[PDB]
């Protein structure tokens, strides 16, 4: 009613966490024996190359 | 013939000549309870006999011994001039009013018991112990005599 009491607004609440993180590593390595005298597969007479491997 | 004709005397503020504001609730002072509009037995357009002014005990009924006073009933629904609430209520129906209780500067003369008794001395006790001020002296007026 116009004059009484009023309402009001009194709740809240809050949470907090902490958490870890996992690791993933991955690694190879490539030799001379693995590309020199070589072809290229799909190349038929091409020679071997470092960076086609590497890519 | 005739002239149906009608004046629309009254005021609110004489009830509470002031209050003490809290700039929190603004509603500290007052309180709500359920009293009974239209009288429980009478038809069904009885006009409440409730007027403004007229001192509640906690239970929400009307006040009738001094013991049994707890507020003022300052409800808009009864004021002067708007008390128009006529047949909308049914006999013996509950309605939430707003009682004055805490923090008023009230008027004596306007303070009245059930059957509209004065307020007595034990009575001003009681209403004062909330931490009411009555006051016993507002000026009046005098409208016109030819004299004064």
């Amino acid at each position: 009613q116009r004059g009484g009491v009023r309402q009001h607004l009194a709740n809240d609440r809050k949470k907090i966490v902490n958490l870890n993180i996992p690791f993933f590593p991955l690694d190879r390595s490539i030799d001379r024996a693995d590309i020199q005298n070589f072809r290229e597969f799909g190349t038929e007479n091409a020679p071997a190359t470092v960076d086609a491997e590497v890519q | 013939a005739k002239a149906h004709v009608a004046t629309l005397e009254g005021n609110y503020s004489d009830i509470v000549l002031g209050r003490v504001v809290a700039f929190g609730d603004t509603g500290w002072n007052f309180k709500e309870v359920d009293m009974t509009f239209i009288a429980d037995d009478a038809d069904a357009d009885s006009k409440t006999t409730l007027f403004a002014g007229v001192l509640v005990g906690e239970d929400g009924t009307p006040a009738t011994a001094a013991a049994g006073v707890f507020g003022v009933l300052v409800d808009r629904k009864v004021l002067p001039g708007v008390d128009h609430y006529i047949g909308v209520f049914e006999p013996g129906e509950k309605v939430p009013m707003v009682l004055a209780v805490r923090g008023l500067t009230l008027n004596q003369l306007k303070l009245k018991y059930a059957d509209g008794t004065a307020i007595d001395a034990a009575g001003i006790q009681a209403l004062e112990a909330q931490g009411n001020q009555v006051t016993d002296k507002i000026v009046g007026t005098q409208f016109i005599g030819s004299v004064l």
